[PDB]
RNA sequence: AAUUAUUAUUAUAAAUAUUAUUUUAAAAAUAUAAAAAUAAAUUAUAAC
């Protein structure tokens, strides 16, 4: 007795890959496009991959004993040398870390910790909430119970994994101001030049539409640093 | 001593020399303990 | 697995009248291979001949020194260089001989003195 | 010369005056790095060419950047971790709320029926045993749902553990809690967050239990007994009184003869002869503490201990018809027993270790002593076997050290 | 037992010179020679330790002060 | 074309009304009693990615691909076809005793691909293969050092194991728990 | 009996049992309060503890409501570039201007002083 | 799979799956002519291309295929729909307030209207077989299901959804009417009626809550 | 390293010891002294990092 | 072909076997050590040891032989 | 070689027996009725007894 | 010498360290290598 084998075509000639022109998958925009298992036809309930590292002990040992590979210890050419990445490299992470050109931020800072913004446009366009937070180098907001998402927390053997729920930093590329009067939209302009006693002759945040200004705030320096057994008290460094 | 980062550009520590100081006295540190 | 060859286990047969291995067990090797390997629980006090562990004392007592140690894990370097896989890095290697280890066959070790 | 085309990893022939190659050992080809480039790029650290650039990073935002909380936020994250007496009292709610909506299943004849689909629960139940730390097979709760006798006995068991939790609280957490709580102290550890040690079982550790017995009833329907014995000997760490202790100490050793692990079900049964002869023995329960410490040993082989507690059984408890046939049970194998009882000949009776050699068994021509020996949970090739000094292995030419010579042998050292 | 220390007593050389010549002339002095490259140690992985050929054969390494008597001869010793 | 940029949302779907870049609701031409009627498209698809995860979990099998098999599939193949049709019971026992590596390769993914049905709830005895297929996978390059200044470049292939466990009940599988009689003469010492 | 009672630890030994309760039914509750006050703004969906004290929100203050600029110039075209190396000097003076950034980019193509713990397996020591 | 779902499945190919014109066309090319007039749309000239095309969904031709046409499948499909399409904050501000949710609410309660009127025209069919071997537990949400699509539950689809909510309304007063003497379900295993008591009450509690409601 | 000498190089130590585009070149009695200034904060501001 | 039952291949340890034919007679006096039996291999009665080929109280004929009478397995 | 293999030339090769007598075989085996694994019938364990008796 | 490859890279100093890489249970051609005959070391030999 014996079994079939029925050798495969596709081992003969491998069919080709349909490559993307201008990277545009063609009808992307025409069909549904569901969990990638299921309408693609592959469904598998768990992929595992080999080349990982958990699984190095599963295939350093399924090959075999005859199959030595040498340099496992030392490369051959020399590997202190500079060297660029691959192209595809870089494009994975120039879009991670943007800010690294010059002058990622927005030219005036008009958004600050407390403000009153709104969302215009992308995931839920149109909630209304206050700044607690803002990442100024990434020109984006941390803004109340909008785009919240829950943080997991992996851990070692101490706690379990923790699961944290916290709402995330949003671009301010697509978040306007709640104007205190119209609650519309409102561009917001650190302006110049005296009007009803102004202490510095000078508003700080004016809104267009009704006019109303508003100040700019200071950021926060730490009240409770200091060591006593390190810190000169401000009179010795006073002591002309 | 040289490294790489976690993206993988070389990096090095600035040099530095290694100067056995004979000293005449046995000197420790105390690690509270 | 490296050559497909099958191993045999041979053996000599009448071993329970014998005087050395009267009563050793073969299932599995020792521990370490320089112990006295392992023994049927019927007969743990049985005296081996007074020399042919003379013959082992003096022998299994050269893996017990820093300098095999400094062989063991040199062993490593050399098989990663000549390429044979699944050998561990000469840095984690767990030393053959230890002192405290050898307490658990130190607990029948009152034989003569 | 120059066969083929004039990339790196291309595939005819070629020659060095033409298209001069640098000598790369192993590169990744242009389908990616199979698993034998990426053995260095877990061990050397990059590919063995030294040409292509380790870009570690991926993997940084994978283990690093997940797991980093600065020290201003460590201390404070465990006062906010749930209170798992809520979801032991919401998951067993819900776990409840699928157990109901599950099909009863078919009953046709001429072919066995397919048992229902399991991913309805699936998700609610990966909550319940996760605070307990019970790991429940879901065959055992997909069986049950499916034979006639326990998918009433088992769903209704969950809605009356479930009424003896949202009525008491959560018996085994207290208990931990009682810890931080009594040798008299004023912190008891928080307010108890359970409801609204010396205790015994309490109701719902009895009723959590009877589930846990009635989860492994479904799993022996199944006969997928070596995780039922995972059940069963898990709920022994809530019995605090010698009571139930003895109850699931003999279901524990009335899954472990079949389980194949026939020396385990000794002591399992033994307990069952420490704890059982408390109550009025005229019940069948009387005699069944002793039955599973002899009847375990009719299993093993070894019938003159059997003779011996099958005797003891006899004495205090009167008439256990188990009992009472193994008394004569043991007159058949007479003298085959006793006449023909070698120390050794243990013809391996059931499938859980006939099984259990399929698995986590040696095998031929790969898992074998001779293909990589294990050695302080690193793999070593066959050669590096500590455990033997054989033919092939290295260490039949360590040598002396140039120390004393401990060898007599002339070309052998 | 034979002990090279215990011998060595027997010969008054020292513990550093009888053992240099039972090991090749490259783990004492300084003549040329090249070890094997999984010895060089490493550096410290996520997972594991650092290693260093100093601390992994610390009795192979070089005994640079015996090599000052016994092979290298002084400048003052020729003034 | 960028994902990212060249479509914000794509629940959305812009036009243009009256040189008005507006952004309307994104729809599909779902069936009906035959009419076509336009169903919400992010609607639609929430059925699909559920209704067929609903359907396929539903399903006793436990489908399992392990990716980056480290074997040459041309190999790989042909001791596979042995595998087609055989019992998980007498698969494990088969790729267990013969001697080639992708057996070995198997029995691991066969294993692995085992415990987790348990985990998914399908019986380890009533499991049968349903299918195995293999498929080429990524290859690395050595180079080959040849005579003559000539040289080539030996490819490592690898390959993948895509493989299904079904479920049939009325699985009844042959006895193999028979010893032999020659055997059986250990009557001797018993 | 006492000399039975010594099997049980021979009997003992192997009791398998006792790896399991070591988490019980609630692995762990939320401990009670560390301190009065925290210093993290408090989590989404997470209920602030009882009796705790977290920070305050200090929401902007309440408001209350010559020549701008000549085009007469185009000189607002960066007469030093963005994107050379700057002074480093927040103080607000150029830093030893080129020569210190080279100081201070050992700095940067060495290691930072933020720096944790690098991933790589190429690592200093 | 070409044609999508023959009977049970919710997705189909039409006007979307285009024509490839760049292939090899696969099957049903009886003869050569077929290629500058394929001439498919001709029923025979149709079944030998369609039938070797895309897998008529079969999980391979003998491979575990999925029971979808029992009631145990199609009823808590259709929960998790609604339970899905309108979460159940809008259940809640229209089952307890009257007052209008918005325009966006009112658009995602009109998305999910005619998201019903779909899985229920393409798993009509089915309902209708399972509904002789249908048991209660599921026959009792075909009426809580349509609350949370907001319609008043009580060929063309309103012609055969009538007559099987008339249908099930019977099977279930039955089953009711069939509980209040109910025999013997189980005399083993469960003879004692626990968690019967409870659950069957508040069936009959929730049965007649929609009654009012319908 | 590199031996061959620069020209940047000293275009920077100029305008670092004094300002060179703008200010005059400090006298060479004083330049070649031990009172030129990157001299002078070396014999009473030593800058060692001993580790 | 929807699906046969499974190619799972019969108890033939029992059958006569080309290979294992050569081992009824097959002198093994160097295999075992304490248990010696009269003749391992040779089922008596049997072709060539194969449990399944019975021909024991079947009529042949082997004046010289012995030959064991029939016994069900 | 003179030409190239069409594919039903390459499976010319897979109908032969010596073929099908080196891949697509499958062993008698069962389990040692002590030793608990599969064997075959002649080969046998390490253990004492699954070498002093021969399952 | 493209290499972890036919290799004592030897200007020098040297003399009793077992000082640490070589699979396979068949048959022919070939390849190395091998008792006997038409005072020496040789043959050819396409012979064990």
């Amino acid at each position: 007795m014996y079994a079939r084998y029925r050798t495969r075509s596709r081992f003969y000639k491998r069919p080709e890959k349909m490559l993307k022109a201008y990277n545009v998958s063609p009808n992307l925009l025409r069909l549904p496009k569901v969990k990638p298992g299921l309408l693609k036809g592959i469904y598998t309930d768990e992929k595992i991959d080999l080349r990982d590292r958990e699984r190095l002990e599963l295939v350093e040992s399924i090959r075999h004993p005859k199959e030595r590979d040498f340099y496992q210890d030392h490369t051959y050419h020399n590997q202190w040398i500079a060297r660029d990445l691959e192209s595809h490299q870089k494009i994975q992470i120039a879009g991670r870390y943007p800010y690294f050109s010059p002058d990622y931020e927005i030219k005036p800072w008009i958004w600050y910790p407390g403000d009153t913004v709104e969302v215009v446009s992308g995931e839920g366009a149109g909630q209304r909430g206050a700044i607690i937070a803002v990442v100024k180098y990434k020109n984006e907001i941390l803004v109340q119970n909008v785009n919240v998402q829950d943080v997991v927390i992996p851990a070692s053997e101490t706690r379990p994994e923790q699961v944290v729920q916290r709402e995330h930093p949003i671009s301010v590329l697509r978040v306007r101001h709640v104007d205190p009067s119209t609650n519309q939209l409102c561009h917001l302009e650190i302006v110049k030049v005296r009007n009803k006693e102004t202490g510095e002759l000078e508003e700080r945040r004016i809104s267009l539409e009704s006019g109303a200004l508003l100040p700019i705030p200071a950021p926060e320096e730490t009240v409770e640093a200091g060591d006593p057994l390190k810190d000169t008290a401000i009179q010795d460094a006073d002591e002309e | 001593r040289r490294f790489k980062n976690e993206v993988g550009e070389i990096k090095s520590l600035p040099d530095y020399k290694v100067a056995v100081v004979e000293l005449d006295s046995p000197v420790s540190i105390v690690f509270k303990q | 697995r490296s050559d497909n060859v099958a191993m045999y286990f041979v053996e000599y047969k009448n071993r329970d009248m014998s005087d050395n291995h009267k009563g050793e067990d073969y299932t599995a090797g020792p521990e370490r291979f320089f112990l006295p390997p392992r023994i049927i629980e019927t007969e743990k006090g049985i005296q081996r001949p007074p020399h042919m562990q003379m013959a082992f004392d003096r022998w299994a007592s050269k893996f017990k020194t820093e300098e095999f140690h400094h062989w063991w894990r040199l062993r490593h370097a050399k098989l990663r260089y000549w390429g044979v896989r699944n050998v561990p890095h000469p840095s984690d290697v767990d030393p053959l001989w230890t002192e405290k280890e050898e307490e658990e066959w130190h607990n029948e070790m009152l034989a003569n003195t | 010369y120059q066969r083929g085309s004039w990339a790196p990893g291309s595939k005819h022939q070629k020659h060095m005056s033409l298209n001069p190659t640098m000598y790369l050992y192993r590169f990744a080809g242009p389908h990616g790095p199979g698993p034998y480039v990426m053995k260095y790029w877990w061990t050397l650290g990059c590919f063995p060419t030294g040409i292509e650039r380790p870009f570690r990073l991926p993997e940084f935002l994978a283990s690093y950047q997940q797991q980093h909380v600065p020290i201003e936020v460590e201390e404070w994250l465990q006062c906010f971790v749930k209170n798992p007496y809520e979801e032991l009292k919401d998951a067993t709610s819900s776990l409840l709320k699928c157990l109901e909506e599950v099909p009863i299943r078919e009953n046709t004849r001429g072919y066995r029926s397919i048992e229902s689909g399991v991913s309805s629960f699936a998700a609610p139940l990966a909550q319940f045993e996760r605070q307990l730390n019970v790991r429940v097979p879901s065959l055992a709760v997909r069986a049950a749902l499916g034979s006639p006798a326990l998918r009433e006995r088992l769903k209704d068991d969950l809605f009356e553990y479930n009424e003896s939790l949202s009525a008491c609280g959560s018996t085994p957490h207290r208990r931990l809690a009682r810890l931080a709580f009594d040798e008299p102290l004023t912190l008891p550890g928080g307010i108890n967050n359970s409801d609204d040690p010396n205790p015994s079982t309490s109701d719902d550790e009895k009723k959590l239990i009877r589930l846990l017995t009635t989860f492994s009833e479904g799993c022996t329907l199944k006969e997928d007994y070596e995780s039922a014995f995972s059940l069963l000997s898990s709920s022994l760490g809530f019995s605090h009184d010698d009571n139930t202790d003895g109850v699931v100490h003999s279901n524990a050793s009335a899954a472990a003869i079949l389980g194949g692990l026939y020396k385990e079900a000794e002591f399992h049964g033994r307990q069952a002869a420490l704890l059982e002869p408390q109550a009025m023995s005229s019940r069948k329960s009387g005699g069944r503490g002793y039955v599973l410490w002899a009847t375990a040993t009719a299993y093993q082989e070894d019938f003159d201990r059997a003779s011996r507690i099958v005797e003891k059984g006899l004495e205090v408890f009167p008439d256990n018809a188990d009992l009472k046939s193994i008394q004569e049970k043991l007159a058949g194998a007479v003298p085959a027993a006793s006449s023909a009882s070698p120390l050794c000949t243990r013809m391996v009776r059931s499938k859980g270790q006939q099984a259990r050699a399929l698995l986590h068994g040696s095998g031929r021509s790969f898992d074998n002593e001779f293909d990589w020996v294990v050695f302080k949970n690193k793999l070593y090739p066959s050669k590096m076997n500590p455990s033997s000094n054989e033919m092939g292995s290295v260490f039949r030419r360590v040598g002396d050290f140039g120390g004393h010579i401990s060898t007599s042998r002339s070309l052998e050292p | 037992r034979f002990n090279l220390d215990e011998a060595a007593a027997e010969l008054q050389l020292d513990e550093a010179y009888v053992a240099s010549l039972y090991k090749p002339l490259h783990y004492t002095y300084s003549m040329k020679g090249q070890r094997y490259p999984a010895e060089q140690g490493r550096t410290s992985r996520p997972g594991s330790l650092a290693a260093s050929r100093d601390r992994m054969f610390p009795l192979y390494r070089r005994n640079y002060k015996l090599n000052r008597e016994l092979r290298v001869l002084d400048h003052r010793r020729i003034s | 074309w960028l994902t990212k940029s060249n479509l914000p949302d794509v629940n959305r779907w812009e036009k243009v009304v009256n040189s008005q870049r507006v952004t309307e609701d994104r729809w599909a031409l779902v069936e009906e009693d035959g009419v076509m009627y336009q169903v919400n498209w992010k609607m639609y698809c929430e059925r699909l990615e559920t209704e067929l995860q609903k359907a396929q979990d539903q399903l006793p099998q436990y489908s399992f691909m392990m990716k980056a098999v480290p074997s040459a599939w041309k190999k790989l193949d042909i001791e596979l076809s042995v595998l087609r049709g055989l019992s998980v019971r007498e698969a494990m026992a088969q790729c267990k005793l013969s001697p080639r590596k992708g057996h070995m390769a198997v029995f691991r993914a066969l294993e692995v691909a085992q415990q987790g049905a348990e985990g998914k709830g399908l019986d380890k005895e009533h499991l049968r293969i349903a299918y195995i297929t293999c498929m080429p996978g990524p290859t690395d390059k050595q180079v080959d050092i040849r005579s003559r200044g000539y040289y080539a470049w030996k490819t490592k292939k690898s390959s993948h194991l895509l493989l299904t466990l079904a479920e049939d009940p009325e699985m009844v599988l042959p006895d193999r728990t028979a010893i032999p009689y020659a055997s059986l003469m250990t009557m001797k010492r018993a | 009996e006492l000399f039975a009672q010594r099997a049980q630890r021979q009997y003992g030994h192997g009791v398998l049992r006792h790896i399991r309760g070591v988490a019980g039914p609630l692995p762990d509750g939320p401990a009670p309060p560390p301190e009065v006050y925290m210093p993290f703004r408090p989590f989404v969906g997470m209920p602030v503890p009882p009796g705790v004290r977290t920070p305050p929100e200090p929401t902007l203050g309440k408001v209350l409501d010559s020549s701008s600029t000549p085009a007469s110039r185009d000189a607002a075209w960066y007469e030093i570039p963005t994107q050379f190396h700057t002074h480093t000097y927040a103080d607000g003076t150029p830093q030893s201007r080129s020569a210190s950034l080279a100081k201070a980019t050992k700095y940067i193509h060495g290691m930072p002083h933020n720096m944790g713990q690098l991933y790589s397996y190429h690592r200093p020591y | 799979c070409i044609s999508g779902g023959g009977r049970g499945d919710l997705f189909t190919r039409h006007a979307s799956a285009f024509k490839p014109p760049a292939f090899g066309v696969l099957r049903g090319l009886t003869h050569s002519s077929q290629t500058t007039h394929p001439q498919t749309g001709q029923l025979r000239a149709r079944k030998l291309i369609q039938h070797a095309m895309h897998d008529r969904t079969l999980s391979g031709s003998g491979h575990h295929r999925t029971a979808v046409a029992t009631w145990s499948y199609l009823l808590p499909s259709l929960r998790q729909n609604v339970e899905q399409a309108v979460p159940d904050t809008l259940y809640e501000k229209l089952l307890t307030d009257e007052v209008p949710l918005t325009p966006a609410e009112s658009r995602q309660l009109a998305d999910a209207h005619r998201l019903l009127r779909f899985e229920l025209q393409k798993r009509i069919g089915l309902l209708e077989d399972s509904l002789a071997d249908a048991a209660l537990p599921y026959l009792l949400q075909w009426p809580a299901l349509f609350q949370r699509a907001w319609l008043r539950l009580p060929g063309a689809l309103v012609p055969r959804l009538a007559q099987l909510t008339r249908h099930v309304i019977r099977c279930v007063e039955e089953d009711l009417g069939r509980l209040e003497h109910g025999s013997e379900p189980r005399e083993d295993g469960a003879p004692r009626s626990r968690r019967q008591v409870t659950l069957e009450a508040a069936w009959r509690a929730q049965w007649a809550s929609l009654l009012s409601w319908h | 390293w590199n031996p061959i000498a620069g020209k940047i190089g000293l275009v920077n130590r100029k305008a670092e010891e004094w300002g060179w585009p703008h200010q005059r070149p400090p006298p060479t009695g004083l330049r070649r002294s031990p009172e030129y200034f990157p001299f002078f904060f070396s014999r009473y501001f030593p800058d060692v990092e001993v580790r | 072909v929807v699906q046969r039952p499974v190619r799972d291949p019969p108890q033939t340890l029992y059958n006569v076997n080309p290979i294992r034919a050569r081992f009824v007679y097959r002198r093994d006096k160097a295999l075992f050590d304490k248990y010696h039996v009269t003749a391992r291999n040779l089922a008596p009665g049997f072709s060539q040891g194969a449990l399944n080929s019975d021909l024991r109280a079947l009529g042949f004929y082997t004046p010289d032989h012995p030959q064991v009478p029939y016994t069900p397995l | 070689p003179k030409r190239k293999k069409n594919p039903m030339q390459l499976r010319r090769k897979t109908y032969g027996l010596h073929f099908k007598e080196r891949y697509l075989k499958l062993e008698e085996w069962y389990f040692c009725p002590l030793c608990a694994e599969p064997k075959k019938q002649g080969e046998w364990c390490r253990r004492e007894d699954c070498r002093q008796i021969k399952p």
